[PDB]
RNA sequence: AAGCCUCCCGGUGGAUGGCUCGGCUCGGGCACCGAAGAAGGGCGCGGCAAGCAGCGAAAUGCUCGGGUGAGGCGCAAGCAGCCGUUGACCCCGAGGUCCCCUAAUGGGAUAUCCUGCCGGGUUUCCGGCUCCCGGUUUAUAACUGGGUGGGAACCC
RNA sequence: AGCAAACUAAGUACCGUGAGGGAAAGCUGAAAAGAACCCCGGAAGGGGGAGUGCAAAGAGCCUGAAACCGGGUGGUUAUAC
RNA sequence: GGUGCAGAUCCCGGCGGUAGUAACAGCGAAGGGGGGUGAGAAUCCCCCUCGCCGGAAGGGCAAGGGUUUCCCGGCAACGUUCGUCAGCCGGGAGUUAGCCGGUCCUAAGGUAGGGCCUAAUAGGUACCUACCGAAAGGGAAAGGGGUUAACAUUCCCCUGCCUCCCGGGUAGGUGCGGUAACGCAAGCCAGACUCCUGACGGAUUGGGGUAGGGAGAGUAGGACCACCGUCCUACCCAAGCACUCAAGCCCUUGGAGAGCCGUAACGGUGAGAAGAGGGCGAAGGUGUGAUGGGCCUUCCGUUAGGAGGGUUCUCCUGAUCCCUAGUCCCCAUGAAAAGGGAGUCUGGAACGAUCCCGGGAGACCGUACCUAGAACCGACACUGGUGCCCCGGUGAGAAGCCCAAGGCGUCUGAGGGGUAACCCAGGCUAGGGAACUCGGCAAAUUAGCCCCGUAACUUCGGGAGAAGGGGUGCCUAUCGUGGUUUAACAAAGCCACGAUAGGUCGCAGUGACCAGAGGGACCUGACUGUUUAAUAAAAACAUAGGUCCCCGCUAGCCCGAAAGGGUGUG
């Protein structure tokens, strides 16, 4: 799979990471129940390229 | 430059196995310098390098030492073992 | 046929990359252009004064 | 209960495919503590682990069909028979083998002094005109 | 990434003695060396894909030797 | 490993000097092959026998050396006599020989 | 029994009422930024850190003055640790560092990534490299010193 | 309603090849004192008995309407709108 | 004053009735018994067995996706039902290159800066200069055996090779053999010019290989044993290095005809045939690589391991893969460059390699996984589309049917039923045989191969598989023709095809499967081709043939606002 490196040489907001909240926090804030507002799917929501 | 030594499990079994270490430096693309960055920091002498760049963004290295040095002196003095 | 099969051929490379000035996905590949900000024949930003009723 | 992890490393171990590879039901709690290369490989050895070998279809009806349809005939007749006769003998090699057969006698016969060069030369273009049949036809012919 | 003409396959097992069977990829063949006007490739001449470092052994030894034969040459001297 | 190997040696007379060749084979249908021509083969062999000692031109331009005669197996040993033209001849004798370890 | 009407109790639901660190309109001030690299974007930085905000490999903040006086480690309350009475945090003034793309500018990028040639010390690293103008030097070689893009509306 | 945006990230999520289009969503209490402990349950801000508070519509938390559904009160019902 | 709602196919929010109803069938698969885990099993796990695919439902890899990959732990939501399971949820991890690809070159094509134009540019562009343009085109050099839970021409072991740079020698500077074609360790560094690989269509055929697939003998292991003794599995080796080569083309001699030589075929020859000698020369093969492995297997301890045995021989068949030559065809003549090698000259120094030996170096970026009846696009775990490359019997066959290797019973809802009516697919029907209907629609009939036989008409090629008639199984023996084996012919062993004689059973011998109903007459378009993606495949469009018009190139016809441009490298 042929990656021309500013995708998978930059790392970050351009292929990189899709992560639930840390577990620190969820206790830290007592949050009723704490969720990532921007989760996503590869099989159902689309990545821009 | 040197940013942290990598200890996971399949880092410990290159030391005892394969005589390399398992570095994460930072990824400035114009690279001749890990040899001699390691073998002035460590005083150890340097056969091979093999580079990584893993999908989370880090830049690892497989450094592999020489027979007359062994790379658990060097991860027992880093602490790691 | 219009609809559902012909939609099929459209898992190829896209007409659309990444743009460097603006950061948005509308560098036209084939045109050497983006459809978003003129990058590739224009040095100024492109922009229209229809681009927002009044 | 799930062990796919053992039945997956034994097969490429073995060299099977991974429905060749059976487990022992009385020896499952020693399979189920496996979960390097170095621990399948010893259970495979102490039979723990069983790998069924490939099979092959048995020759012996094929053998003895085959046997009759040489030496008796028996299966090869016209109610045998779906295929054109071109498709069953080309017409191109048996014309091939019919007229290499005469070149490389009629030269042996030359070369040894037997006939002379005319009728070296006579027998070479009744040969291309399709005059003789056969090796047998053309050796009736020279015995006149 | 299927099959392509500029590469040729070949399957090993004749001079064999281990036990299984894959299939390699090499290059076409080469040819003498090459432009074209006057179109004849010589005798004595070697074309290998890589190089030997030979001289001589890829070259006949007369004056014109490697260049062409008596052919096309003596309109040049 | 390899089991069994099969030694051919063969004692080339031309005048007044003498060669020996040695070579060996892995399955014994290669031997009849090898002697299947034996012109080429021996002529080849005699281009390594110099390369490694020295000199050269000792009976190399000779015409067609005619192939072999029969071969004969006595004691599991094989056996020929293979001549060419005339002060050229060559005596083959091929040893099985079991390798174990 | 299927049921039917009325009220009570409960469920489901989220109207009504009250609230508000958000808007909306007027008055009054104030008013250019950029090759000394802008505005805009992309990737990074927290002991455990996903987002916003802040910051840039010196990266949840470094130095010097002034104010303040006992806590501080943002939204954000956990585990663990530390900083501060040798005056911290915080506020104001002045400095330092300031990744890549970007007018983007040594060359190239349908690669936010690659790759040169001179000069300097010398691991790193740091400077110079279209259209014009005034000069140097042999004359098309080379060299010294000096517009481009952004801005809600208003303007020519 | 007020700017499209009073809130865990508004031109944010999400839709389009693209120019472009474009949401939803406020409220425990003065103070978390956010329900120890015991029985049931695989578990569940789950059930029961307790306890905190001026007061538990107690985390799905101010007030809590109607439609709709379930239980009950009072009339009545299988020869007839 | 943003001031009163029952209506606007009103806007938004919540909720009924239909109704616990349709659907969870159709596209050619299927489960059963025993045991386990767990609070809870038609649905998860283990064993036995049964069924399905087997030119795809198996194997390998793209564009696209973007962590879906691997291990551990879960089940509130998610999956057409359930779920203890998962492409879901929580926590940890994983992608290694001088030799693979990008990177480089140019193609059709494009852009920037100058010029010319434009009121102006973010507009046009024939010219000049530069650059861009291919992860299936060109493009220096690697293989095997092993290693992880997850990577491997990338890591380990063994054996190598390329480019450049050092050090030590040597061939050369100042050397040889052959009539010749040619044979070879042949100097060095700086240029100039030239040549040849790179580097190219379609069709058809021979020759040589290789993968693969078979038969027999033997040694180990397995399966069956009512009686026979047969059946299955293993038996095998890379790159590099040394040697060898058929076709073809060359070199000496020789001197042929009213003829010779030769092919599968065309053919060759005094401008020099046959015959004799030779030179250059594929794919492969044989040695070495390798007392190295990996394959089968026995015994002991059954922890850690340890100790043995075998891995041989004779043949056949065979590519759509590979290399090598012919021949034929075009109002088709079937890419360009970087990068390679060589030759001939000019200048310079006397030290010096294109050959052996030792040493050093070879940036940077990609690499996990799927690649599709659940990982891509179609709002979905969508029967569509996107894929390309590959794969024993019967048989002409990659067809239909059956079965290996490999995979599956998740094209993910089940159970009961003497199984109602009815519907979607299928089988058969006495007597009649189109009486049905707009119409023989649908269904039926025929069907493979060999031999015989074949009309009108005709553009003389066709019609034509016209029409029609006969044969076909099994068993017991034979014969003929040809291939192959160190193999003229004849013998021997294997193998293929075509026939012959006799015996025999059934309703039926292309016994299933596969598999044309035929004939006579008229209209229409000559023919092969194209078309309304999603109600029209046609007599419509095109076509070859015919015929007419404009124009001598600063033309004719057409595009532009201009500079200019297409036809026109005509």
């Amino acid at each position: 799979k042929h990656k021309s490196l500013g995708k998978k040489l930059r790392l970050g907001k351009a292929l990189k990471r899709n992560s639930p909240i840390p577990a620190w926090v969820i206790i830290k804030t007592q949050a009723e129940i704490r969720f990532n507002p921007l989760r996503r799917n590869w099989r159902r929501n689309n990545l821009k390229v | 430059i040197i940013k942290e030594f990598l200890a996971t499990e399949k880092a410990v079994k290159l030391i005892e196995s394969q005589n390399t270490l398992t570095i994460i430096v930072n990824r400035n693309t114009t690279k001749k310098d890990i040899k001699n960055e390691v073998e002035k920091l460590f005083s150890v002498k340097v056969e091979k390098i093999n580079t990584l760049i893993t999908p989370k963004g880090e830049k690892k290295a497989y450094v592999k030492l020489k027979q007359e040095y062994k790379a658990s002196d060097v991860a027992h003095k880093l602490g790691m073992l | 046929m219009k609809g559902t099969p012909s939609f099929g051929k459209m898992n190829k490379t896209p007409t659309h990359v990444r743009c460097r000035r603006c950061g948005r996905n509308s560098f036209n590949a084939r045109k050497g252009y983006c459809a978003a900000c003129g990058f590739g024949r224009s040095k100024k930003i492109r922009r229209y004064s229809w681009q927002n009723k009044k | 209960p799930e062990f796919q992890l053992q039945r997956r490393l034994a097969a490429d171990i073995a060299g099977v495919g991974l429905n060749n590879i059976k487990f022992n039901p009385e020896r499952l709690e020693e399979v189920e503590e496996a979960l390097t290369r170095e621990d399948i490989k010893k259970l495979i050895k102490e039979r723990a682990v069983i790998v069924n070998p490939k099979r092959g279809i048995s020759s012996g009806r094929l053998k003895e069909r085959k046997h009759k349809r040489r030496s008796k005939g028996e299966g090869r007749k016209h109610g045998s028979r779906k295929g054109k006769s071109g498709a069953r003998t080309g017409d191109k090699e048996i014309w091939i083998n019919k007229i290499r057969k005469i070149r490389r006698y009629i030269r042996w016969l030359r070369d040894n002094n037997v006939i002379d060069k005319h009728t070296y030369r006579l027998l070479y273009k009744r040969a291309k005109g399709n005059y003789f049949k056969n090796l047998s036809d053309v050796k009736s012919y020279l015995r006149q | 990434s299927p099959q392509q003409r500029s590469g040729s396959f070949r399957k090993v097992f004749v001079k064999l003695p281990s036990g299984k069977s894959t299939i390699h990829y090499e290059r076409r063949k080469d040819n003498i060396a090459r432009c074209g006007m006057c179109k004849k490739p010589l005798n004595g001449v070697k074309n290998n894909y890589t190089y030997k470092y030979s001289k001589t052994e890829k070259r006949p030894e007369r004056v014109y030797g490697g260049y062409l034969c008596h052919k096309c040459l003596e309109s040049l001297i | 490993m390899k089991v069994v190997k099969y030694v051919l040696t063969a004692k080339i007379d031309y005048d007044g000097k003498e060669i020996e060749i040695k070579r060996s084979f892995r399955h014994r249908k290669n031997i009849f092959e090898f002697l299947k021509n034996a012109d080429s083969n021996l002529k080849g062999a005699l281009s390594e026998y110099a390369k490694q000692n020295k000199v050269k031109s000792s009976d190399l331009p000779l015409n067609e050396f005619i192939t072999c005669g029969e071969i004969e197996e006595e004691q599991g040993v094989m056996r020929t006599e293979c001549k060419g033209k005339e002060k050229v001849s060559v005596k083959i004798e091929v040893q099985t020989q079991k390798i174990a370890k």
